[PDB]
């Protein structure tokens, strides 16, 4: 069973603990915070895959396009601050 | 062994596929749009990542523990997906420690 698993999470907690680590961003990396912030990467996309998702399918589209993302973060104000434009 | 000539592969990409499937089945993504929500994850890696690294420092820490994390997280996501962030990410720190 992986670290994800355990989770409950779908991004790899194994590969965000080997990039903080080898990030150096600290003499040491405890072990819930790989963990904690493969959760919020994994919320994150997920928020950004729904709006996309959207604008696709509100544009009778099963595919996601450059200008689904483009209109989905443009038109969501926190994302808009988060993502600046694409 | 991966030599440079070889296109660098997406770090997130097969999972963020996994999770537009999950929710989704019915749609799909595109390569470059894969690659610029990629591109994102890995923006937002570094943001968070660097806050932590300074919050540590800043409280005389040698250990970025998910405190850090989600304080950092804090500062750096606006408003309702800080909110929700810090909700999913004490969520999975719990589970995973049961």
């Amino acid at each position: 069973q992986s670290r994800s698993a355990k989770a409950g999470l779908t991004f790899p907690v194994g590969r965000v603990h080997r990039l903080l680590r080898r990030g150096n961003y600290a003499q040491r990396i405890g072990s819930g915070a790989p963990v904690y912030l493969t959760a919020v990467l994994e919320y994150l996309a997920a928020e950004i895959l729904e709006l996309a998702g959207n604008a696709a399918r509100d544009n009778k589209k099963t595919r996601i396009i450059p200008r689904h993302l483009q209109l989905a973060i443009r038109n969501d104000d926190e994302l808009n601050k988060l993502l600046g434009n694409v | 062994m991966k030599k440079r000539s070889k296109a660098r592969k997406e770090t997130y990409s097969s999972y963020i596929y996994k999770v537009l499937k999950q929710t989704h089945p019915d749609t799909g993504i595109s390569q470059k749009s894969m690659s610029i929500l990629n591109s994102f994850v890995n923006d937002i890696f570094e943001r968070i990542a660097t806050e932590a690294s300074k919050l540590a420092a800043y409280n005389k820490k040698s250990t970025i523990s998910a405190r850090e994390i989600q304080t950092a997280v804090r500062l750096i996501l606006p408003g309702e997906l800080a909110k929700h962030a810090v909700s999913e990410g004490t969520r999975a720190v719990t589970k995973y420690s049961s």
